[PDB]
DNA sequence: ATCAGGAAGTTCATATAAAAGGCAAACGGAAGCATTCTCAGAATATTCTTTGTGATGATGGAGTTTCACTCACAGAGCTGAACATGCCTTTTGATGGAGCAGTTTCCAAATACACTTTTGGTAGAATCTGCAGGTGGATATTGAT
DNA sequence: ATCAATATCCACCTGCAGATTCTACCAAAAGTGTATTTGGAAACTGCTCCATCAAAAGGCATGTTCAGCTCTGTGAGTGAAACTCCATCATCACAAAGAATATTCTGAGAATGCTTCCGTTTGCCTTTTATATGAACTTCCTGAT
C-alpha cells in the first residue's frame, strides 16, 4: 500500500518563497562559469549578486516546466518528457525561449 | 524684504509623490533639452495613482493571509490577481514572491 | 558615505493613507521603489521619444499624457490621466 | 564530479512540484541541466561585460539586475 | 480517382513574397476597427499604412500556423484544430501571443 | 455580411499552406478571425494615438511602423 | 591660408559619413557631450554589419540567377544565417516571404 | 520639399566593393536604410545607459566598444570589434 | 521489368518599368583659434569578500517492489479536400474635388539662469512590537468495514 | 456508512529581529528678478486621400462524394513514485586579513563655441538596362502495368 502525496507536495510548494537550489552548489557553478568569460582571471562576486541570479535562475524555470506541462497535458500524456521542454523552448523563441 | 515662505509645489498641487524630485530627474537623465513646468506634476500624479493601486490590492492580500505587514508575497499575488497589473508587470520577475497556487483541473 | 536617495518615506505615506493601519518590510520597501523607478523610466522614455518623433525640444504634460496612454493597459490609463490632470488643474489654479 | 552535477535530482523534482508537474521523466534531469547551464552562460556573460566596462573585479548586484533587464526578465529587490 | 494538390500548393505558396488576403476587405475592416478609438470621427488612412498594417497582420497568422502546427504535430495529429491556435497564443505569453 | 466576413475561407486557407499546413479543420475559420481582430485592435489603438499626439487626422505610415515597433514587431521597408 | 579638407571618414578608411554620425549622437540627446573616437568606432561597426548582409544577400542573388538584389533575398540571407537570424530576430521585412520547410512527417 | 537625407549612397558603395556586379532595387535598399537607422539607435541607446550607470559625461569609444559586445551576438561581435579598433588607431594616427 | 500524359525546366525575344547617370545648390562638415572642464592619476581609509576550520544535523544516493501509464493496433464513424459551375466582389483607372498637412512670420508667455535663504530628507542613535516556532486541543480527510 | 489515525486548523506565549521613532545637518528645493527662446496661431499652398462609375474576369460560394483521417478501447510492458538508511555535504560561526572598492585633490588633454569657406549630398530630368511575360521545346516525374 503506497498513498499518493505529488498532490500533497505541490500545495507546500506552491505556497511556500525561499529558494529551492541549495546555495552553494550554485554558488560554485557561478563562478565556474564567470571563468570562461574572464580569461581565467577569477573574479570577486558579491553576496547578493549569487542570490540576484539564482532568483532569477529558478524563477525561469518554474515557468518553464510550467509552460512545458501544458504541452504534456495536450498531448494526452501526464508524465513531462524532453520533447515537450525542447518545444516549449521552441514556440517561446530566440529572445524569450533559448536562455 | 518680506521673503514671503516657501509652499512645496507637491503640496500646490496635494500630491504626496516629490515634483521637485521628479523634476530634477527628468532634467539630469538627458530625455530632452527643455522639460515643462506641468510634466513633474502630471508625472508624481500619475506615479502616485499606481502606488496606491499597488498598495491597497497588497493591504488586502495582507489582510486576507491574516497578517498586518506586507510582505514580498503579498505583492505577487496583488499584482498576479489581477488583469491589467499582471498585464503591466508582465515580463517583471518579483524576488522572494513565491507562484500562484495552480493545479491544473485533470490533475485533480 | 554618499547620500543614497529613494522614494522609500513617500511610498510609506501613500500607504498610510489607504492603509492607515498596515506596515510594510524593508524588502518590499525595496520591491515598491524598484516599481518605482522603473515605471519612471518607462513613462519618461517613451515621452522622450514622442516628443523626438514630432521635432520638439520640450516634455510638457501631454507628452506624459499620451505617453501614459501608450503605456498603461485599458482600463488603467483611464483612471491614471484623470488623477493627472485633476493635478495639473489644480496646480495652475495657485 | 562536475559542478553542473550539483543541480540535484531532489532540486529539480522540487522545481517541477511548484511548476505543477504530476510525473516526471528520469531524462529531464538532463534537459534541464542543459537548460539551466545556457540561461546561466547568457546571465553571466553580460554581467561580467558590464564589471569590465566598469574598471572593476567584483560583480555586484547591479550588474546582475542590468544583465536581467536588458534580456527582458526585470528584476525587482535588488536595486533598479 | 481523385490526386492530391496540397503538396504542390505549400511549394508554390512558400516561394511567393505577396500578399494573400485581399486589398479592399482588409482596407475596410481596418478602418471599422478604426472607428471604436476615434468617437466616431473618420480618421483617414494613407495607403501606404493600410499596407504596413496588413504585412504585420499576415506575418503574424503565418508564424502563429507555424507554431500551431508543432502542437498540432506534437499531439500525434495532422489537422490543425482550434485547440492548438489557443495553446501557441497561451505559451507564448502577454506580448507576442495574444494580439 | 459583416467586414470580418471578408476575411475569406481561402485566404485564411492560403494563409495556412504557406504556414504549411496539411489539413485544416473546420472550426479553425471563426479562430483565425478571432485572432486577427485582437490583433488589430491593439496595433490601430496605438496607430491612433500618435496620430492624435501630432494633432493629424492620416495615419501615415510611420505612425504604424512605431505601433508596431513598440510591440516588439519591428517592421523594415516603410521608413525607420 | 588654410590647408586641404580631409573628410573624417576618408581618413580613417571607412565608408559611412563620420561627420552624420558625430550630428546624429549630438542630436539625438543621447549623453551631455560626445567624443571624438566614438563616430569613428561606430561608422565602423555599422559599415561592417551592412557589408555582412549584404554579401550574404548577392550570394543568395546569384544563386537564383539574378544580377539585384530584392527583398525576398534579404530575407533569405538574414533567416539562413544563424547568428543575423538572432540579432534580426523579432524582425518582419516586407515583401519577404517565409523560408521554404515542410515538415518531413508530411511527405 | 524638405531634406531627406539617408544612408542610401553609402550602403550602395559598399555593395559595389562587396559585389562588383550587382544592383539592388529601391525597396531593398529602403530595408538596410531602415536596417541602419535601427543598429544605430540600438548601439547609441545601450552605449547612452552605459555612460549614466557609472555618472560619465561622455560616450568616448569606450562605451560603443561595450555596447557593441553587448548586442551583437557570437562572433559577429568579436568581428566587429577588431573592425572598430584597426578604424579608430587609423583614424587617432592620421 | 514497362508507357501516358501533364508538370516543370530551357531558352530566346521583347516591352517597360525601374535603376543608373548627369548637373545645380544649399547646407553642413572641416580648419583654426580661444576657452573651459572632465576625468585619469596618485594617495589613502575602510569595507567586505575569501578561505579555513571545525561542529553538526539535514538531506540526498542507492537499491528494490508494485502498480499507474505510455504505446502500438484495430475498427467504427465523422469530415475535409477535391471537383463542377455559375456569378459577384475585387480591381483598375480616371478625373474632379476638397479635406488636410507642410511651410513661413511673428511675438509672447513659459523656461532657463544666477543668487540667497530656508527647509526637508537621509544617516545614525534609542526603542517598541509582529511574527515564527512551539505546545497543545477541535476538526476535516482516508481508509475499510 | 463508521472508528481509528492522521493532517489541518487554530488558540496562545514569547524572543527577538526588525520596524518605528527621535535628532544634527546638509544639500537642495524654493523665491526673485533677468533674459532668451520655443512653439501655438494665422495664412497659404500644393499634396493627397476619399468617392464614384463602368466593367471584367477571376476568384469565391455552394453542393456532393469518398477516402483519409480522428477517436475510443484494449492489452502488453515499461518505468517512475514510495520507502529505508546513513554518510556525505552544505550551513553556520568567526577571527582575521587583505585585496579591491570608494573618496579626494590636481591639472592637462580633450571637448566645446564661434567664424569662414568650400565640398558633399540630395533632388530632378535623362537614358539604358534587368526582369516579367509569352511561346514553343524538351525533359521528367508520377500514375498505371
Amino acid at each position: 500500500r503506497r498513498r499518493q502525496g505529488w498532490l500533497k507536495e505541490i500545495r507546500k510548494l506552491q505556497k511556500s518563497t525561499h529558494l529551492l537550489i541549495r546555495k552553494l552548489p550554485f554558488s560554485r557553478l557561478a563562478r565556474e562559469i564567470c571563468v570562461k568569460f574572464t580569461r581565467g582571471v577569477d573574479f570577486n562576486w558579491q553576496a547578493q549578486a549569487l542570490l540576484a541570479l539564482q532568483e532569477a535562475a529558478e524563477a525561469f524555470l518554474v515557468h518553464l516546466f510550467e509552460d512545458a506541462y501544458l504541452l504534456t497535458l495536450h498531448a494526452g500524456r501526464v508524465t513531462l518528457f524532453p520533447k515537450d521542454v525542447q518545444l516549449a523552448r521552441r514556440i517561446r523563441g530566440l529572445e524569450e525561449g533559448l536562455g | 524684504k518680506a521673503r514671503a515662505k516657501a509652499k512645496t509645489r507637491s503640496s500646490r498641487a496635494g500630491l504626496q509623490f516629490p515634483v521637485g524630485r521628479v523634476h530634477r530627474l527628468l532634467r539630469k537623465g538627458n530625455y530632452s533639452e527643455r522639460v515643462g513646468a506641468g510634466a513633474p506634476v502630471y508625472l508624481a500624479a500619475v506615479l502616485e495613482y499606481l502606488t496606491a493601486e499597488i498598495l491597497e490590492l497588497a493591504g488586502n492580500a495582507a489582510r486576507d493571509n491574516k497578517k498586518t505587514r506586507i510582505i514580498p508575497r503579498h505583492l505577487q499575488l496583488a499584482i498576479r490577481n489581477d488583469e491589467e497589473l499582471n498585464k503591466l508587470l508582465g515580463r517583471v520577475t518579483i524576488a522572494q514572491g513565491g507562484v500562484l497556487p495552480n493545479i491544473q483541473a485533470v490533475l485533480l | 558615505r554618499s547620500r543614497k536617495e529613494s522614494y522609500s518615506i513617500y511610498v510609506y505615506k501613500v500607504l498610510k493613507q489607504v492603509h492607515p493601519d498596515t506596515g510594510i518590510s524593508s524588502k518590499a520597501m525595496g520591491i515598491m521603489n524598484s516599481f518605482v523607478n522603473d515605471i519612471f523610466e518607462r513613462i519618461a522614455g517613451e515621452a522622450s521619444r514622442l516628443a523626438h518623433y514630432n521635432k520638439r525640444s520640450t516634455i510638457t504634460s501631454r507628452e506624459i499624457q499620451t505617453a501614459v496612454r501608450l503605456l498603461l493597459p485599458g482600463e488603467l490609463a483611464k483612471h491614471a490621466v484623470s488623477e493627472g490632470t485633476k493635478a495639473v488643474t489644480k496646480y495652475t489654479s495657485a | 564530479r562536475d559542478n553542473i552535477q550539483g543541480i540535484t535530482k531532489p532540486a529539480i523534482r522540487r522545481l517541477a512540484r511548484r511548476g505543477g508537474v504530476k510525473r516526471i521523466s528520469g531524462l529531464i534531469y538532463e534537459e534541464t541541466r542543459g537548460v539551466l547551464k545556457v540561461f546561466l552562460e547568457n546571465v553571466i556573460r553580460d554581467a561580467v561585460t558590464y564589471t569590465e566596462h566598469a574598471k572593476r573585479k567584483t560583480v555586484t548586484a547591479m550588474d546582475v539586475v542590468y544583465a536581467l533587464k536588458r534580456q527582458g526578465r526585470t528584476l525587482y529587490g535588488f536595486g533598479g
